[PDB]
C-alpha cells in the first residue's frame, strides 16, 4: 500500500 | 509544511500509542509489538531527500496489547492494561543507535488483576516518578528502581479515567470519571496534597486519553469541557482554571488526543519588523480523524482542519525540537508532519520557557 505525500499550505 | 501518510505492513495489527525518545518515534499496540523508526528518516522522505521504498522500522520485538509507551533515553516503560514492562539499555549511548532487543534488559515492573485495570501511566522525569492511574488510586513508584512511593486513594465514584504530566515537575492532575479535574501537589519523595479540585468541568470517556499541557506549564487543555454542549478549552493554571480560549466547539465524544509541542516558536514579521512568540497544540477538530494543528498566540489553526483517517486519532507526540508531529489511529498508517523554518520560525532556547514557569 503505497504512501501519501502531499504539500500543506498554511494561513 | 509536508504531509507524509505511510501505510504500516502490519496485517490485522493495531498501534495504539506511539512516543518520541531520542532520535526515534516507537509506535506499540495490540499482540505487544513495538515498532522503532529514525525520525530523521521519516522527515528526509516528507522532503524526497531519500525514497519512500526505503522506509522501514529500524528495531521491531515483541513484548498484551499495548496501550503505553514513554521512557528516557536509558529505559522504555512499555504498558498493556494490565502489565507494565521495562526495557532498559535500549537505545547505544555512543552511537546514538537503537539497540536490538537481545541486547535489552527487560523486566516485569507492575501487574495488576482483574477487575483492575491500568487506565494511564505517566511519566515526570524531573520528579523521577512514574504514576500508574487504576480502576480507584494512583500509585507512584521511583523510576527505574520501580520501588513504591505513596498511593492516592479517591473515591469509589471517582475513577482515574487520565493524568496529565506538570513540566515544571510540582503537581500532577487527573480527570476523573465524575468530570472531576483534581490537582495535587508532588514531592520527588512522593509524598501528595490535594491543592485544587474543580467539579463539574469535563466529560471523560472510556478511552485511552493522551493530553499534555503547555511548556509553561501556564495551561491546562481540556478535551469536552463543560464549563464555558461540550468544547475544547484552555484552562489558565495561574488564575484560578479560568476558560481562556475555546478551540473546538462541539468537541467529539471520540477525541482523545490534546498535546502541546514542547517548542516555544517565535516567527518574525519582517515586513512590520515586529515579531511573535507562540505555542502549538495538536488536537483533532469536531470530526473524529481530522488532525488539527492550532497557534495559541493567534487563536487561530495553522491549516484547516484536515481529515487524514477514517477513524478516531489514537495518540500523537512531538518531535523534541518542536518540527514534526507524528499521530497514528486505527487506519494503521503513520501520519508525519514535517515543518520547515518558513513554516514555524525558530525554536526558542529553554532559558525563555524555564523564565515563563517561574
Amino acid at each position: 500500500e503505497p504512501s501519501i505525500l502531499i504539500d500543506v499550505p498554511l494561513y | 509544511m509536508r504531509l507524509l501518510k505511510y501505510p504500516l505492513d502490519i496485517h490485522n495489527e493495531q498501534v495504539n500509542a506511539l512516543a518520541a525518545l531520542g532520535p526515534y518515534i516507537i509506535l506499540a499496540g495490540s499482540g505487544g509489538h513495538v515498532m522503532a523508526w529514525r525520525q530523521q528518516q521519516l522527515v528526509d522522505t516528507a522532503f524526497d531527500r531519500v525514497m519512500i521504498k526505503d522506509l522501514k522500522p529500524e528495531v521491531s520485538f515483541q513484548v498484551g496489547d499495548i496501550f503505553f509507551i514513554t521512557g528516557d533515553l536509558e529505559t522504555l516503560y512499555i504498558g498493556s492494561e494490565h502489565r507494565l514492562w521495562g526495557y532498559s539499555g535500549w537505545l547505544c549511548r555512543d552511537t546514538n543507535n537503537i539497540n536490538s532487543v537481545e541486547k535489552m534488559n527487560s523486566k516485569l515492573l507492575f501487574e495488576c488483576k482483574s477487575p483492575s485495570t491500568i487506565t494511564d501511566v505517566k511519566y515526570d522525569i524531573n520528579l523521577g516518578i512514574l504514576f500508574v492511574l487504576l480502576s480507584n488510586k494512583i500509585l507512584l513508584f521511583r523510576h527505574k528502581t520501580f520501588d513504591k512511593l505513596s498511593e492516592i486513594t479517591i473515591d469509589k465514584a471517582s475513577k482515574p479515567i487520565t493524568g496529565i504530566i506538570d513540566p515544571t515537575g510540582q503537581t500532577f492532575t487527573v480527570m476523573t470519571s465524575d468530570r472531576s479535574i483534581l490537582v495535587y501537589q508532588i514531592n520527588k519523595t512522593g509524598t501528595h496534597k490535594l491543592i485544587n479540585k474543580l467539579t463539574q468541568h469535563v466529560q471523560m470517556y472510556p478511552l485511552h486519553y493522551r493530553i499534555s499541557m503547555s511548556p509553561q506549564a501556564d495551561i491546562l487543555p481540556v478535551i469536552n469541557s463543560v464549563k464555558g454542549t461540550s468544547c475544547t478549552a484552555l484552562l489558565d493554571r495561574n488564575n484560578n482554571y479560568k476558560v481562556t480560549k475555546t478551540l473546538v466547539t462541539p468537541s467529539s465524544n471520540g477525541c482523545r488526543v490534546l498535546v502541546y509541542s514542547p517548542a516555544f516558536y517565535e516567527k518574525p514579521n519582517l515586513k512590520k519588523g515586529t515579531s511573535t512568540r507562540y505555542n502549538l497544540i495538536a488536537t483533532s477538530g469536531s470530526t473524529d480523524g481530522t488532525i488539527l494543528v492550532w497557534n495559541t498566540k493567534r487563536m487561530k489553526p495553522l491549516f484547516n482542519a484536515l481529515q487524514v483517517s477514517s477513524t478516531a486519532i489514537n495518540d500523537m507526540s512531538w518531535s523534541q525540537d518542536g518540527f514534526t508531529l507524528f499521530a497514528i489511529s486505527n487506519d494503521a498508517t503513520l501520519y508525519t508532519f514535517a515543518f520547515q523554518e518558513k513554516d514555524l520560525g525558530v525554536a526558542l532556547p529553554q532559558t525563555e520557557i524555564k523564565s515563563l514557569q517561574e
